RNA sequence: GCUGCAGUUAAAAAGCUCGUAGUUGGAUCUUGUGGAGGGUUCCCCGCCCCUUGCCUCUCGGCGCCGGCCCGAAGCGUUUACUUUGAAAAAAU
C-alpha cells in the first residue's frame, strides 16, 4: 500500500536477508524483468525487495476479500511447501494439497476429490503446472511465488522470491499468514506474532 | 514486450543501447577531440573515426592511426572530446 | 537492398539533428572554400575533399559551414571534372577488370563481374544524360572508354 | 522500395491491435496518414497521437483504443462516382450502422457519410471499423 | 540615422520610432562601438501577454540578422533596463508568398522559391525567438478536439537565460502566426 | 443496443476485459473476476468496499494478466506510485 | 477467380543471374476570425501579406458634387479525376 501502516519495517527486511530471500536464479525470463535489481559480478539476479512486498501485500489484499475462507485452495507438490502450505491453511483456514494433484479434480463431476475453489495460491508456476492448466478451465484466478526464471503463464499475482531454498519458502508463506490476519482483523498490528516463521520451513531430515 | 511499453519517453540509456538509426531520432555515435602531441604543442582536432592519417605540424609527423573503427592515438596526450 | 549482390546491410551514416555549426570553430565560410579550391587543384575529387575536411579540421559538414555542397562549390569557379566521378571510378573498374580478363581468357567470374559493371555504368549513363550532364550521343564502348580514363 | 506508405502505416495499426499493445510507432509519416488518422480519431477509434519530428519524414505515435476491429487500404486509388459508392460500401462495411470508407474529394479527406452531405465523389482510400 | 531606419515601415510611428531614436543614440555614444554600425531596422511592437506583462519585437532586416546575433546579449540587457519591466525579443523579417498554382492567380512570375514558403519561414521565426537555446527537438500532440499542440525542446545548457522569457515566447508566436507552442527542457541530455 | 422508439432490445450486456477493451464471450472458461480488498486508510484493515477486475482469456494466456492487474492497481490507488 | 481461385507434399516457381520495352514508384511547397446557412470553436461575403484580381486602356450604359469610380478585354502553367449543363430516333 500507498501508506505507512502498511510499510515494510526494518525487522523484517533482517528476515528477508537471513532467510536469502533476495537471491534470484541464474537465467531470466522477459516477464520477470520489472522485478529484478542488477545481475550480480558473478551470474544470478538480485530480486528487488519494495516490489516483493507490494506484490505480497497485493496478494493479502486479494484474499481477505474472498468471505468463505475455506474455498482459498492453497496447494504445493515439491517437499519444500508441503508443511508450509498446511501450515498455512491451518493459521488461516484454507484448504490445502500435498504432494500429488490427481488431474481433474476441478473439472471431474464424479471424482471424490472434487472442488469448486474461488482462489489459487501455489508455490511454484513450473512444478505444479496441472493445478495451473486446470484452472483454465474453470474461471479460477492464481496467486504464484516466482523464481527469476518463472513462466507467468496462468498466473495472475507473481509474488518475486528465492524459491528453491526451504528457508526461503518457508518465509513467504509465514509473512502471507500474517498479512491476512492482520488486515482480516485478529491479529492486530503494534505487535509481533507468537508463531515463528520455522514452525512453516522443511523438514530437512533431522538427526 | 510488457504489453504497455512507452514509446514516447524511453529510457535514457536503453536508446543508447540501441542502432544509431533505430532509435528515436537519429544521433552518431563518433565526436570530434582535441589532440595533444607531447612535442610540438597545438590543439589540433581530431575526428574520432579518422581514417586518415594526421601530422601536427612537422614534428611527429603522425598523431593517429586508421583501422576498421575508431582510430587509436600513438601517445597523443591529454585528448579532450569537444562538446555541442 | 544490394543492386548486383544478395546482401542487404545498413552501414550509412547518421548526421544529427541540431544543424547549427559547432559554437567552436577554427575556420569561417570563406577560409572553407579557400581551402576547398587549394585540394581541388591537387586533384582531389569531392569526397576525399570532404573526408580530408572531416577528419584534419572542425568541419563535420561543408554544407552546414557554406551553404552549397562541394561540387556546386567547384562548379561556380570552374574546376570541376568533365564526367563525375560515379561513371569515372567505374569506367576504371571496367578498364582494369577487361585487362585481367585479356590476359587470361579461362576466366568466367571476371566475365560475369565485367558485365554487372557494364550494367552499372550503363544504368548510370542513362540517367546523366537525362539530366543533360553527358551529351545525348555519349556511348560506352570499351576501346573508347579505355581512353576516356586518361 | 515501399511504393505504398499508407498500405504499411495501416497494416502496422491493425498488426498491433491484434496484439493488445496500447501503442504503435508508424514511420515514415506523410500528409495522407495524418488525414486518415484524424478522419480515424474525429469518430473514436483510436486516441490521440503526437509526431516526432526527425528532419526527415518522421515517426507518428498513436494511442491505441481496443475499439478498433479492423482498418486497411484500396490497392490502386479507383475513381469513386457517387453512384458506385453504394456497391463499394456493400463490399467492404460489415454492417449498415456502424464502419466508415475514407475517400479523397476536391474538398479534402472525408468519409462517405459526408462525400454524400456534400455531393462529391473522389478517389477510395481504404476503410475502418 | 532614426527617421529613414524603418524603410517599407512607413518611418512616421509613435512606438516604432519612440524604440528607435532611443536605441540608434545609445548607438552612437562612444561607449560600445566595435559592436555595431548603425545597422537598419523596420519595425517594431508591444504585444500582450496572458500573464499581464509587455513584450516588444523588433523586426530586424534579415540581411543583418548574423550581424545581430553576433551581439545578441548586451544589446537586450541594454534595451531592457532602458524600458525596465518588459521584454524584448528580435525577429528577422521573412515574405511569405502566396501558393503559386492557388493562393492567388498565377501570372507566370517565377518559382516561388522554398525559403519564401510558409513553413520555412514559420520554422526560422522560431528559431529566431529562441537564439540562445538552440533547439534541439520538436514534437506535435493532435489533440482530441482536432487542434495541434506543439512542443519545442531546447538545451540544458544556456536554461537560466530563457526560462524566465519563456513565457512570452508563446505569446509572441500565438500572436504572429496562431499556434499553441510549448517549451521543455528535455529527460535528460543524450 | 436501443431502437427508434427507445428501449432496449437486447439478451444481456457482456462485460468487457478491463487490460484490453475486447468483450468477454460466454463460453470463455479462463476469463476471471479477480476482487481486491479496500483497506480503512489508519489502522489497515479491512472495510466492506472492494475493487474487482476482469481479464480475458486471450491476454491470461500469453502471460500478461500479471503486469496487466499491476498496471490496474497502481493506476488507481491500491499501489499509489513507486512500486 | 476484376470483385474472387491456386503453385512444400494433391496439377503447378523457368537451373541461375543480367537486361530493353511493359507495370509500379519515398518525404516535402499558406492559416485564424467580423457578418452570414447548420452546432455553442467548426464547416457565402472579407480583414494580419492575398483572399475571384492583377490589369489597359476603350467604346458602347451605370453612380455623384468639365472632374471623381467598378463590372465589361486576357485569364488563373496545363491535364487526368469529380459535380453540373448542352446534344444525343422510335420500339423494347
Ligand atoms: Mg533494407
Ligand atoms: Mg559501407
Ligand atoms: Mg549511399
Ligand atoms: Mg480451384
Ligand atoms: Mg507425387
Ligand atoms: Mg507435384
Ligand atoms: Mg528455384
Ligand atoms: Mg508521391
Amino acid at each position: 500500500g500507498a501508506l505507512d501502516v502498511l510499510q515494510m519495517k526494518e525487522e523484517d527486511v533482517l528476515k528477508f536477508l537471513a532467510a536469502g530471500t533476495h537471491l534470484g536464479g541464474t537465467n531470466l525470463d522477459f516477464q520477470m524483468e520489472q522485478y529484478i535489481y542488477k545481475r550480480k559480478s558473478d551470474g544470478i539476479y538480485i530480486i528487488n525487495l519494495k516490489r516483493t512486498w507490494e506484490k505480497l501485500l497485493l496478494a493479502a489484499r486479494a484474499i481477505v476479500a474472498i468471505e468463505n475462507p475455506a474455498d482459498v485452495s492453497v496447494i504445493s507438490s515439491r517437499n519444500t511447501g508441503q508443511r508450509a502450505v498446511l501450515k498455512f491453511a491451518a493459521a488461516t483456514g484454507a484448504t490445502p494439497i500435498a504432494g500429488r494433484f490427481t488431474p481433474g479434480t476441478f473439472t471431474n463431476q464424479i471424482q471424490a476429490a472434487f472442488r469448486e475453489p474461488r482462489l489459487l495460491v501455489v508455490t511454484d508456476p513450473r512444478a505444479d503446472h496441472q493445478p495451473l492448466t486446470e484452472a483454465s478451465y474453470v474461471n479460477l484466478p492464481t496467486i504464484a511465488l516466482c523464481n527469476t526464471d518463472s513462466p507467468l503463464r496462468y498466473v495472475d499475482i507473481a509474488i518475486p522470491c528465492n524459491n528453491k531454498g526451504a528457508h526461503s519458502v518457508g518465509l513467504m508463506w509465514w509473512m502471507l499468514a500474517r498479512e491476512v490476519l492482520r488486515m482480516r482483523g485478529t491479529i492486530s498490528r503494534e505487535h509481533p506474532w507468537e508463531v515463528m516463521p520455522d514452525l512453516y520451513f522443511y523438514r530437512d531430515p533431522e538427526e | 514486450m510488457p504489453l504497455a511499453k512507452d514509446l514516447l519517453h524511453p529510457s535514457p540509456e536503453e536508446e543508447k543501447r540501441k542502432h544509431k538509426k533505430k532509435r528515436l531520432v537519429q544521433s552518431p555515435n563518433s565526436y570530434f577531440m582535441d589532440v595533444k602531441c607531447p612535442g610540438c604543442y597545438k590543439i589540433t582536432t581530431v575526428f574520432s573515426h579518422a581514417q586518415t592519417v594526421v601530422l601536427c605540424v612537422g614534428c611527429s609527423t603522425v598523431l593517429c592511426q586508421p583501422t576498421g573503427g575508431k582510430a587509436r592515438l600513438t601517445e597523443g596526450c591529454s585528448f579532450r572530446r569537444k562538446q555541442h | 537492398g544490394r543492386m548486383h549482390a544478395p546482401g542487404k546491410g545498413l552501414s550509412q551514416s547518421a548526421l544529427p539533428y541540431r544543424r547549427s555549426v559547432p559554437t567552436w570553430l577554427k575556420l569561417t565560410s570563406d577560409d572553407v572554400k579557400e581551402q576547398i579550391y587549394k585540394l581541388a587543384k591537387k586533384g582531389l575529387t569531392p569526397s576525399q575533399i570532404g573526408v580530408i575536411l572531416r577528419d584534419s579540421h572542425g568541419v563535420a559538414q561543408v554544407r552546414f559551414v557554406t551553404g552549397n555542397k562541394i561540387l556546386r562549390i567547384l562548379k561556380s569557379k570552374g574546376l570541376a571534372p568533365d564526367l563525375p566521378e560515379d561513371l569515372y571510378h567505374l569506367i576504371k573498374k571496367a578498364v582494369a577488370v577487361r585487362k585481367h580478363l585479356e590476359r587470361n581468357r579461362k576466366d568466367k567470374d571476371a566475365k560475369f563481374r565485367l558485365i554487372l559493371i557494364e550494367s552499372r555504368i550503363h544504368r548510370l549513363a542513362r540517367y546523366y544524360k537525362t539530366k543533360r550532364v553527358l551529351p545525348p550521343n555519349w556511348k560506352y564502348e570499351s576501346s573508347t572508354a579505355s581512353a576516356l580514363v586518361a | 522500395v515501399r511504393m505504398n506508405v499508407l498500405a504499411d502505416a495501416l497494416k502496422s495499426i491493425n498488426n498491433a491491435e491484434k496484439r493488445g499493445k496500447r501503442q504503435v510507432l508508424i514511420r515514415p509519416c506523410s500528409k495522407v496518414i495524418v488525414r486518415f488518422l484524424t478522419v480515424m480519431m474525429k469518430h473514436g477509434y483510436i486516441g490521440e497521437f503526437e509526431i516526432i519530428d526527425d528532419h526527415r519524414a518522421g515517426k507518428i505515435v498513436v494511442n491505441l483504443t481496443g475499439r478498433l476491429n479492423k482498418c486497411g487500404v484500396i490497392s490502386p486509388r479507383f475513381d469513386v462516382q457517387l453512384k458506385d459508392l453504394e456497391k463499394w460500401q456493400n463490399n467492404l462495411l460489415p454492417s449498415r450502422q456502424f464502419g466508415f470508407i475514407v475517400l479523397t474529394t476536391s474538398a479534402g479527406i472525408m468519409d462517405h457519410e459526408e462525400a454524400r452531405r456534400k455531393h462529391t465523389g473522389g478517389k477510395i482510400l481504404g476503410f475502418f471499423f | 540615422s532614426a527617421k529613414i531606419v524603418k524603410p517599407n515601415g512607413e518611418k512616421p510611428d509613435e512606438f516604432e520610432s519612440g524604440i528607435s531614436q532611443a536605441l540608434l543614440e545609445l548607438e552612437m555614444n562612444s561607449d560600445l562601438k566595435a559592436q555595431l554600425r548603425e545597422l537598419n531596422i523596420t519595425a517594431a511592437k508591444e504585444i500582450e501577454v496572458g500573464g499581464g506583462r509587455k513584450a516588444i519585437i523588433i523586426f530586424v532586416p534579415v540581411p543583418q540578422l548574423k550581424s545581430f546575433q553576433k551581439i545578441q546579449v548586451r544589446l537586450v540587457r541594454e534595451l531592457e533596463k532602458k524600458f525596465s519591466g518588459k521584454h524584448v525579443v528580435f525577429i528577422a523579417q521573412r515574405r511569405i508568398l502566396p501558393k503559386p498554382t492557388r493562393k492567388s492567380r498565377t501570372k507566370n512570375k517565377q518559382k516561388r522559391p522554398r525559403s519564401r514558403t510558409l513553413t520555412a519561414v514559420h520554422d526560422a521565426i522560431l528559431e529566431d525567438l529562441v537564439f540562445p537555446s538552440e533547439i534541439v527537438g520538436k514534437r506535435i500532440r493532435v489533440k482530441l478536439d482536432g487542434s495541434r499542440l506543439i512542443k519545442v525542446h531546447l538545451d540544458k545548457a544556456q536554461q537560466n537565460n530563457v526560462e524566465h522569457k519563456v513565457e512570452t515566447f508563446s505569446g509572441v508566436y500565438k500572436k504572429l502566426t496562431g499556434k499553441d507552442v510549448n517549451f521543455e527542457f528535455p529527460e535528460f541530455q543524450l | 443496443m436501443q431502437n427508434d422508439a427507445g428501449e432496449f432490445v437486447d439478451l444481456y450486456v457482456p462485460r468487457k476485459c478491463s487490460a484490453s477493451n475486447r468483450i468477454i464471450g460466454a463460453k470463455d472458461h479462463a476469463s476471471i473476476q479477480m476482487n481486491v480488498a479496500e483497506v480503512d486508510k489508519v489502522t489497515g484493515r479491512f472495510n466492506g468496499q472492494f475493487k474487482t477486475y476482469a481479464i480475458c482469456g486471450a491476454i491470461r494466456r500469453m502471460g500478461e494478466s500479471d503486469d496487466s492487474i499491476l498496471r490496474l492497481a497502481k493506476a488507481d490507488g491500491i499501489v499509489s506510485k513507486n512500486f
